[PDB]
């Protein structure tokens, strides 16, 4: 009580001294409060450029987390050199997570506070709600038996959709199979190794059977759908001393993933050996909840979750010579700490088009769309 | 310069 009173007045103050600071570590802060807040932000990948005007327009798929009202899935749009909700289709719950399709940005999959896994073709229903408030997904993804977080698409295989859940399994679904009797698809394949909580699930990006999950169990598992075994994966990897929320592959390096956790750390791997973790990035002060390589840079990753306050790491500086006194403040590889946030934050995205934008969305309604500025990162 | 606002970023902006 008292306690949560002094660490109320910390967040805060930082908060104005953040603010006042902004134009050293920024080109760019847009902060805008949502009606409800986002559980998920992606950027979607298209930009459009109006003739002879002096910004971009961009897109945003969010989502709402009601209390005792209807949920929407949205699509926004911002201006970067104003934010506004574009589309809002009905959802059942609030949105766990949104993630659109590779190979077709218009197919949405979400993840609901239920069993079901659904998916929207957004062009394909109104732009504003339906008034009778009924959920109408293109598609009903069976398998489940809990809601959950993880969602993942397969960027060499169209329409196969990898979901990780609270019962403990991870189901995979080709949203091109004929559906049965109310949209739905049951799954194609349900993978079983962990003994908890499923959090999250990732495709590897160049190899199109391989895949990761991380779980309660605080391991990190390697799969491959070629393998008859659902049961057990290639790899059981002991990544961290806690729940293991998030992973993510990177782009540029096909042997390297991260994973991050309430452990709060973030651990790097190498596929090649999994026996040993290849890093840890230390420096969180809570418990992380997403991991976001940079789709720009293949030495530049994000981190987020309950403290607050994300973290951008460059592993190209790790083992080098800082003085101590900045040792205080963080190993060599941390880059950059976004103090824009008083609130958990829930989901970010990394900008796809315009390098070092990112947009990241917390628990008390704020969707801030940032840059930091060259002279963090140059040099 | 360019240390003292890599620190100030390291920092978080405080």
């Amino acid at each position: 009580s008292f306690d949560d009173a002094v660490e109320e007045r910390v967040i805060n103050e930082e908060y104005k001294i953040w603010k006042k600071n902004t134009p050293f570590l920024y080109d760019l802060v847009m902060t805008h409060a949502l009606e409800w807040p986002s559980l998920t932000a992606q950027w979607l990948p298209d930009v459009t450029k109006q003739d002879g005007k002096d910004y971009s327009v961009h897109r945003l798929i969010l989502g709402t987390h009601t209390s005792d009202e209807q949920n929407h899935l949205l699509i926004a749009s911002v201006q970067l050199p104003k934010i506004e909700i574009e589309i809002k289709i009905n959802h059942e719950g609030e949105v766990n997570r949104a993630r659109y399709m590779p190979q077709n940005a218009c197919v949405i999959a979400t993840k609901t506070p239920s069993s079901d896994v659904l998916v929207f073709d957004y062009t394909k229903h109104p732009s504003k709600p339906e008034p009778s408030g009924e959920c109408q997904p293109d598609l009903r993804l069976r398998g489940h038996q809990k809601e959950g977080y993880g969602l993942s698409w397969n960027p060499n295989l169209n329409g196969y959709l990898l979901s990780a859940s609270d019962d403990h399994t991870i189901c995979l679904w080709d949203i091109n199979a004929t559906p049965k009797e109310h949209r739905v698809i049951d799954a194609k394949n349900i993978f079983t190794g962990h003994t908890a909580v499923v959090e999250d699930v990732a495709w590897h990006l160049l190899h199109e059977s391989l895949f990761g999950s991380v779980a309660d169990d605080q391991k990190l598992m390697i799969w491959d759908t070629r393998n008859n075994n659902t049961s057990k994966p290639s790899h059981t990897v002991d990544a961290h001393t806690a729940e293991v929320n998030c992973l993510s592959f990177n782009p540029y390096s096909e042997f390297i993933l991260a994973t991050g956790s309430a452990d709060k750390t973030v651990a790097l791997w190498d596929l090649r050996n999994l026996k040993l973790k290849l890093h840890s990035f230390e420096s969180h002060k809570d418990e992380i909840f997403q991991v976001q390589w940079s789709p720009h840079n293949e030495t530049i990753l994000a981190s987020s979750g309950t403290d607050r306050r994300l973290h951008v790491w460059d592993l190209s500086k790790i083992g080098e010579e800082q003085s101590t006194e900045d040792a205080e403040d963080g190993p060599p590889e941390l880059l950059f700490i976004h103090g824009g946030h008083t609130a958990k934050i829930s989901d970010f995205s990394w900008n796809p088009n315009e390098p070092w934008i990112i947009c990241s969305v917390s628990e008390d309604n704020i969707m801030q769309v940032w840059q930091m500025a060259e002279n963090v990162y140059n040099d | 310069t360019k240390p003292a606002i890599r620190r100030l970023a390291r920092r978080g902006g405080v």
